[PDB]
């Protein structure tokens, strides 16, 4: 409360000082004069138009994210109240919406935590198996291996940073450089991901399409994408929020700064959705020269997309937006949850324990044990 | 008329040596040693992984010294490898990659190999020059080499698809003495301790005994329902066993001129690819098509014990000469040495 | 502001840190009828 | 041909007549051989590891 | 000294192991092809298009090197020595079906046995239907024997997507595709994918029969690499 | 109604002294400044309490205004802390990032292969 | 030893009936894949049929097709070939034949001129 009143105090002497810098409307006809309500500043507007402003965050009751709005009534005053004939505004809608994001989000963030839990459990015995099976390796396995690290060590960032960060605040009112510290390796890990998803992309349009007969490729360039490029985003971005945006602890998400790192990412599964397309052409191509039966072919290519898809991160792609309806956006909500938080884990569970290879070896080392 | 007579004649001797190979059988090996100890579990482990090779490794054999051993791959390479320190000493290319069969002098100083191409090529390793040269090339016969052994520095006897085996030498580089007694192509030979007379397995299921020194068939084996793939003789010199693409191994001995026992399971429906007896005799190591070499013992038909450690099907393997271990070598190019 | 799916769990792990008081067993209603603007 | 016909009966008639002995009597002798050099043969045995090259 | 024979040991290891690096790349840049034409099929004029018991042809398309081994004064028994090319990446069968005298039914049960050959259940096996020309010319013949060796000749009907030869007439591709059908039964009889079998037809001195090899080869490759990542 | 608003002048006069007190001449610094509109909005709030309306009044807004201009326009208080940049810098700053992650990815796919 | 006698044969006139059976010995009958292959005068060596290890599957050449029936009978390990309409070109020596490799259902070399688990063959002759 305190914080909050000193913030709207804060809040009311800029909205002064900017009312003392802009105190023309340069409008015509009738309008109502700029006014400090109490908690956001209006700007003059037109008799008859309804103005708009962003909802405030000086309570946890209230969504940033959201809109107020203001109406202007046609005698050239703002909005009275019936009740006590008082100028008011629809600062209501900020609060009707927030007990039931907040019970979803309760639930959002449990499921976040069992499935990253389960994704670094599976993961880190697909590597185990993978590692300690000498006989399984290649150019597909290393990248695989490499995948499932970047997964891993993203998965406890990811986990630490929700355990141990978002709860408690003191440590963000402390504001110590180690917290930007692990914010950077977070947006470095991130990106480090997903580049790696494109580069697993890559690799598998290469052998399938535009390289065929040679087997041996140099790794180095997969290695300096997925590890050596994602500093450059990274660094980019930490560099402007300390010339521009310097907060507590870079954890606001209100920025347009942040399509710094989250921009090229969408590119990359551009990239590979399109892959993934050239791919499943081909394949659908090599099943009608196979002269296979049209419902086996699609059941097939069906089979092929969903076992692609986790591995490309097309669903990022496939959903990249959030829907404005409030019912809509809670389906996509929660199936974008389940299906990020899950990511890892399908893909460990689809290329390492339901590969058939990787079976036949554990089956035949399993003996001997 | 003629024809119709002599194989009339044949039909009798046949049925002679069936009698007498009956009338000697007054006893089996298996009732006989019905009351040997059993050996136990007989458990081995991988001492060390050659992985030198590209290609599946067709042949390998040991040396003298039993520490430097040659094997052969077909992508073309015969690496010769220190099985103490796990490094090569050599690694020479060969004209032809398509290579079956590969051998090491008792003196150590000769490496030979064939195959596909129908000569047998010599190497000496202790050339001043500091490479290793082809020496001579034997070009008589008309056939894929399937094995060949060293009598000496001087003479090698070869065995090919041609029916035909052949006494060489090697300082002439022209034909000796030529056996024509098979029916089916020969797969394997063994020198007997002695070296004057060997046997050889070939496709009629048939194993012969020829003497070198005047190049005549001394008796031939039969019991086997099915090509023979391997073949090796007994420590002792006296019995040698073999195994066919039947699943099942068998033992025989010269003296008796019959098979004495059998070795095979239920299970086992995969052919035998390589067989070698052990030091002492008691254990007979066969691979197999399914990935593992059963340790067949000798005394009794039951298995003792498996090693599984090759991925793909293991086309060879030799116990050392000092018996203190044993290399395979599968499909997969990966040595493998046990102890 | 940022709406993309890779832009989620730390928007969710934002309104988590803004809109819970660590967890909080009671938030009361913010007034936001007549008596406040 | 008539030739190889001959050369099977040659064959036969010569192998016929070399001498055989019961099966009894080979049986022990690789017996014994066995049974003497059992303790020579590591892989039958089990051996110390202390003397083995292959550590 | 025995610290001074560690030396030369460690050394000799490291040059032949650099030796062996260098040799891996020309042994994985080249594919080999077993070419296993039948007696008197004309596969050598198959290869010169563009005691020994191999001959070796090296050829290279498209700037990647092929392996082409004709298995030469070798004995009928072909049943162990076909065991060496299970790790080929696909055999060459030539068959001169045109032939028959029974030469057709003869070339029929090799390609079944090696079809259904356990070791090369994984090895892709490529068709070619030589002397398509001479074909025609016997097949022109009155009263030729190809229904009194195979009278279900008698009653087969052209299947509507057979595209003929500018110039050829509707008897000698009802043969013509006749023969393919039988071979493509026995392949599809036990294929359930592991391998593939590719229909082609050739002349005795086609030299587009080194393309489609190589297009054919290039499918291989592809399909294998799906196979790896459970696509198919 | 009149009693406060005369009372409105003396309540500004005392958050002029605080500030004064507080800072000899630049009260635009964030304790003086903040203890300075702390006093002005709680007799403010009197005021308002005593006329028995919600503030605030055009005319309460328009000396609030004026005592601002008379006595706070000493320091150019318009910075604020946190701003995103503006569009003709952040546009490009974005765009480079992008255009290099497909400008590598493709050259990554090219020599690869070599 | 593998040997594969053949009994039958004789003179028959065209467009009559004859029976062959072929007896085996030596090896489990039921485990390997029986084929028949017959060699004509003055000419090469062709195959005729085959039948699977169970008999469950039947093959034919095309020249015999509806003229010919096999029948094995792994109880007696006999193979046998029921013949009806005869035609001047049967006349050739039929040869018994059988797969080396017992498991699998392919073999090579079963028309092969110096094939070792072939029987010794009888003579068929027809003629008015
Ligand atoms: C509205 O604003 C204009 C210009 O700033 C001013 O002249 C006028 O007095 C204001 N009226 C009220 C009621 O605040
Ligand atoms: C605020 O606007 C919403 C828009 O639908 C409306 O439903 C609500 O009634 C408004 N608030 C009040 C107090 O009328």
């Amino acid at each position: 409360y305190v914080v909050g009143r000193k913030k709207m105090m804060d809040a009311q002497y800029k909205c002064y000082d900017r009312m003392q810098q802009l105190p023309a409307y340069q409008g015509e006809g009738p309008y109502c004069n700029r006014t400090w309500d109490g908690w956001l500043c209006w700007d003059d507007t037109p008799a008859g138009v309804l103005s708009y402003q962003f909802c405030p965050d000086y309570f946890p009751d209230f969504d940033p994210s959201e809109k107020v709005t203001k109406y202007c009534d046609e005698k050239g005053v703002w909005f009275k109240h019936p009740e006590n004939n008082r100028t008011w505004s629809n600062y209501t809608m900020c609060n009707a919406f927030t007990p039931e994001k907040l019970k979803n989000a309760y639930v959002l963030y449990y499921l976040a935590i069992v499935g990253h839990s389960l994704s670094i459990f599976t993961l880190v015995i697909s590597l185990g198996i993978f590692v300690f099976f000498r006989s399984l390796g290649c150019q597909r396995v290393t990248l695989h291996k490499n995948m499932f690290l970047t997964y891993i060590l993203n998965s406890m960032i990811i986990i630490i940073h929700l355990v141990e960060v978002v709860p408690n605040g003191e440590l963000v009112r402390r504001d110590p450089v180690s917290c930007k510290i692990l914010h950077f390796f977070h947006q470095y890990m991130m990106a480090c991901n997903y580049f790696w998803m494109l580069c697993e992309g890559i690799y598998l349009h290469t052998l399938i399409v535009v390289a065929v007969f040679t087997e041996k490729q140099r790794l180095r360039w997969y290695y300096l994408l997925g590890w050596g490029f994602p500093l450059v985003p990274t660094t980019i971005h930490a560099i402007t929020r300390a010339v521009y945006f310097n907060d507590n602890c870079w954890l606001s998400v209100e920025t347009h700064l942040l399509y710094i790192i989250h921009g090229p990412v969408m590119a990359a599964l551009v990239v590979n959705f399109f892959f993934l397309l050239n791919i499943v052409r081909v394949l659908v191509t090599k099943m009608r020269e196979t002269h296979e039966a049209e419902s086996h072919m699609y059941l097939k290519a069906v089979k092929a997309t969903m076992i692609l898809v986790p591995l490309l991160g097309i669903q990022f792609v496939v959903f990249p937006w959030r829907p404005s309806n409030k019912m809509l956006g809670k389906i996509y909500d929660y199936v974008m949850h389940s299906l990020i938080h899950f990511q890892g884990f399908f893909v460990a569970t689809i290329y390492c324990f339901c590969n058939n290879e990787v079976q036949t070896t554990v089956k035949r080392q399993w003996a001997q044990f | 008329s003629e024809l119709d007579q002599l194989r009339q004649e044949a039909e009798q001797l046949k049925n002679q040596i069936r009698d007498a190979r009956k009338a000697c059988a007054d006893a089996t090996l298996s009732q006989i040693t019905n009351n040997i100890d059993p050996v136990g579990r007989i458990q081995m482990r991988t001492r060390r992984t050659l992985r030198g090779h590209l290609a599946k490794i067709y042949a390998m054999h040991w040396g003298t010294d039993s520490r430097l051993l040659v094997s052969a791959s077909q992508d073309g390479k015969l690496i010769i490898w220190d099985s103490y320190t796990t490094n090569k000493v050599h690694a020479i290319p060969l004209r032809s990659s398509w290579v079956m069969t590969c051998a090491y002098a008792p003196s150590g100083n000769y490496v030979a190999c064939g195959g596909l191409d129908n000569i047998c090529s010599i190497y000496n390793l202790k050339t001043r020059e500091g490479n290793v040269r082809v020496s001579r090339e034997l070009a008589g016969h008309t056939g894929y080499l399937s094995c060949c052994r060293f009598l000496d520095d001087n003479q090698i006897v070869t065995s090919s698809g041609d029916t035909t085996c052949a006494l060489w030498d090697i300082e002439t580089g022209q034909q000796t003495t030529t056996f024509t007694g098979h029916t089916g192509d020969v797969m394997s030979l063994s020198l007997a301790p002695d070296t004057r007379l060997f046997v050889s397995g070939a496709c009629d299921a048939s194993a012969k005994l020829w003497d070198v020194r005047e190049g005549m068939c001394r008796q031939t084996f039969t019991g086997h329902e099915s090509d023979i793939n391997a073949i090796c003789f007994f420590p002792n010199g006296n019995a040698f066993a073999t195994g066919s693409d039947d699943a099942t191994c068998r033992l025989f001995d010269l003296r008796a001129d019959q098979e004495l026992m059998t070795y095979s399971h239920d299970n086992i429906i995969c052919g035998i690819t390589s067989v070698s007896f052990s030091k002492s005799g008691r254990l007979l190591l066969a691979g197999y098509d399914d990935f593992n070499c059963n340790v067949w013992d000798a005394l009794k038909a039951d298995r003792a014990g498996v090693l599984a450690g090759h991925d793909n099907r293991v086309s060879c393997l030799g116990v050392t000469d000092d018996g203190m271990a044993v290399a395979t070598g599968s499909w997969d190019s990966f040595l493998k040495i046990w102890n | 502001k940022c709406n993309t799916a890779t832009c989620a769990t730390q928007r969710l792990a934002e309104f988590l840190r803004h809109s819970s008081n660590n967890f909080g067993p009671i938030l009361p209603p913010t007034n936001v009828g007549s008596n406040t603007p | 041909s008539i030739a190889q016909a001959r050369k099977l009966v040659e064959q036969l008639k010569m192998e016929a007549n070399i001498d055989r002995i019961k099966v009894s009597k080979a049986a022990a002798d690789l017996m014994a051989y066995c049974e003497a050099h059992a303790k020579e043969d590591p892989l039958l045995t089990p051996v110390p590891a202390s003397e083995n090259p292959f550590r | 000294d025995q610290r001074n024979e560690e030396k030369a040991q460690r050394e000799a290891n490291k040059k032949i192991e650099k030796q062996l690096q260098k040799d891996k790349q020309v042994y994985r840049a080249t594919h080999r092809l077993l070419l296993l034409g039948a007696g008197e099929s004309g596969k050598n004029t198959i290869v010169k298009q563009m005691t020994s018991g191999i001959f070796e042809t090296k050829f290279q398309v498209d700037k990647v090197n092929f392996h082409m081994f004709d298995v030469g004064a070798q004995r009928d028994e072909r049943r162990k020595w076909i065991q060496c090319f299970n790790d080929v990446t696909a055999i060459i069968f030539v068959v001169a079906s045109s032939s028959y005298n029974n030469r057709l039914q003869a070339a029929l049960k090799l390609f079944d046995s090696i079809w259904n050959n356990k070791w090369l259940r994984d090895t892709s096996v490529i068709l070619f239907l030589n002397k398509q020309d001479l074909l025609a010319e016997k097949v022109l013949a009155g009263k030729s024997k190809i229904e009194d060796y195979f009278p279900e000749f008698a009653r087969y009907t052209t299947p509507e997507d057979a595209t003929p030869e500018p110039g050829e007439d509707p008897r000698v591709t009802r043969a013509k595709y006749f023969i393919r059908d039988e071979f493509l039964r026995i392949s599809t009889a036990s294929g359930d994918g592991r391998h593939y079998c590719y229909p082609h037809f050739t002349c005795s001195v086609d030299t587009e029969n080194i393309r489609r090899v190589f297009n054919d080869c290039r499918d291989i490759i592809q399909r294998m690499h799906l196979r790896q990542y459970e696509l198919l | 109604e009149t009693g406060m608003l005369e009372r409105l002048p003396l309540c500004g006069k005392a958050f002029a002294d605080m500030m004064g007190k507080v800072d000899v001449w630049k009260w635009c610094n964030l304790s003086e400044f903040i203890v300075y509109y702390e006093s002005f909005t709680n007799c403010t709030e009197m005021e308002a309490n005593v006329v028995g309306c919600y503030w605030p009044n055009p005319l309460a807004q328009g000396f609030i205004t004026g005592i601002h201009r008379q006595f706070f326009s000493n320091c150019t208080v318009d910075r604020v802390h946190l701003e995103d940049p503006p569009d003709e810098v952040l546009i490009p700053l974005i765009v480079i990032p992008v255009v290099l992650t497909v400008a590598m990815a493709g050259l990554v796919v090219w020599r690869s292969k070599r | 030893q593998v040997q594969l006698q053949e009994s039958g044969g004789g003179l028959v006139q065209p467009g009559g009936s004859l029976r062959l059976s072929c007896a085996a010995s030596g090896f489990t009958f039921s485990n390997y894949k029986m084929n028949w292959v017959r060699q004509a005068p003055g000419k090469g060596l062709e195959w005729v049929s085959d039948i699977s290890q169970s008999g469950a599957s039947i093959s034919y050449t095309g020249s015999v097709k509806g003229r010919f029936t096999i029948s094995r009978d792994n109880a007696k390990n006999t193979l046998y070939l029921q013949m009806n309409s005869l035609k001047p070109e049967d006349t050739a020596v039929y040869y018994c034949a059988r797969c080396p490799a017992p498991f699998t259902r392919d073999c090579f070399d079963v028309t092969s001129t110096t094939y070792a688990y072939r029987g010794q063959g009888t003579q068929v002759t027809v003629s008015s």
